[PDB]
């Protein structure tokens, strides 16, 4: 069966500009567990990022956490990038620290 | 309260080159301690929690022994399958498994479980009784046909009621001060106006372990799931998570609706 992700990007913290988070990238929900996650800063790959071993849900669909280190600010715009077979393109998700 | 000791393994062949990917995890209710990557460099069973690390050397032999046949085992049952299902040697196809054993408070056995999956849909289970199996269709009934024949749930029955929940409660007393705590949800109510007289309340429940939780919405005492929005509950990545529910609101009328929170960690929650 193939299954599409479900995203949610959020900070670890209560994101406070100027203080140091950590951004994380959920994705779960999804079959096979293949798939490109990609943390971005104004729409740049950010490099060192990390990610949980892979584990599976009750219906086995895979989940993984993608995080990496980051500080808020008014203007930096955060977002993950999510490719997977069952997407024809691409789906970004922009960081909104109210959710 | 009752834990469990689960470990969750999944193959994936690679066609193109190579062998399949493994990887292995095992929790102690929703604490990850131990990992096994295929393609990482140690080839080792790895510590994932600081209670675990203690354990001898032959300990992370016989685990890293066991993940590593139980890999060689899904990397000739993909072929199997692959027979099984008809399907050509080019595409990728995936095997899960999942095993594991709760015990009650006073750590007795309460039940055993050990079932797998092809391509993301059952394949065969273990049955409560952890004396028969579960096909779901024609290709794990030959599979069922050859565990039958080799009683191969006898030997998952043993070690389910013996040694699953002999080490589960060896765990449970070395990382007891993580694993036999219990942090409740910090919780707070966010206020977001989504017009000059409508709002958006958002119940925020933080940082709480286990990861079990009911959030919900009441106006004027009775629940509420018109206009309201659940979130998946998340990892915060320390070990804790996070869930949040909002609701639309009229501006205004705020102090109608109350959160309701239920986790493990509240003394009769409400």
């Amino acid at each position: 069966i193939q299954r599409t992700p479900k995203i949610q990007v959020y900070s670890r913290h209560p994101a406070e500009n100027g203080k140091s988070n950590f951004l994380n990238c959920y994705v779960s929900g999804f079959h096979p567990s293949d798939i490109e996650v990609d943390l971005l800063k104004n729409g740049e790959r950010i490099e060192k990022v990390e990610h949980s071993d892979l584990s599976f849900s009750k219906d086995w669909s895979f989940y993984l956490l993608y995080y990496t280190e980051f500080t808020p600010t008014e203007k930096d715009e955060y977002a993950c990038r999510v490719n997977h077979v069952t997407l024809s393109q691409p789906k970004i998700v922009k960081w909104d620290r109210d959710m | 309260g009752s834990h469990s000791m689960r470990y969750f393994y999944t193959s994936v062949s690679r066609p193109g080159r190579g062998e399949p990917r493994f990887i292995a995890v095992g929790y102690v209710d929703d604490t990850q301690f131990v990992r096994f990557d295929s393609d990482a460099a140690s080839q080792r069973m790895e510590p994932r929690a600081p209670w675990i690390e203690q354990e001898g050397p032959e300990y992370w032999d016989r685990n890293t022994r066991n993940v590593k046949a139980q890999s060689q085992t899904d990397r000739v049952d993909l072929g199997t399958l692959r027979g099984y299902y008809n399907q050509s040697e080019a595409g990728s196809h995936t095997i899960q498994m999942m095993y594991g054993c709760d015990v009650g408070s006073d750590g007795r056995f309460l039940r055993g479980y050990r079932q797998d999956a092809y391509d993301g849909k059952d394949y065969i289970a273990l049955k409560e009784d952890l004396r028969s199996w579960t096909a779901a269709d024609m290709a794990a009934q030959t599979t069922k046909h050859k565990w039958e024949a080799a009683h191969v749930a006898e030997q998952w029955r043993a070690y389910l009621e013996g040694t699953c929940v002999e080490w589960l409660r060896r765990y449970l007393e070395n990382g007891k001060e993580t694993l036999q705590r219990t942090d409740a949800p910090k919780t707070h109510m966010t206020h977001h106006a989504v017009s000059d007289h409508e709002a958006t309340l958002r119940c925020w429940a933080l940082s709480f372990y286990p990861a079990e939780i009911t959030l919900t919405w009441q106006r004027d005492g009775e629940d509420q799931t018109q206009d309201t929005e659940l979130v998946e509950t998340r990892p915060a990545g320390d070990g804790t998570f996070q869930k949040w529910v909002a609701v639309v609101v009229p501006s205004g009328q705020e102090q109608r609706y109350t959160c309701h929170v239920q986790h493990e960690g509240l003394p009769k929650p409400l």
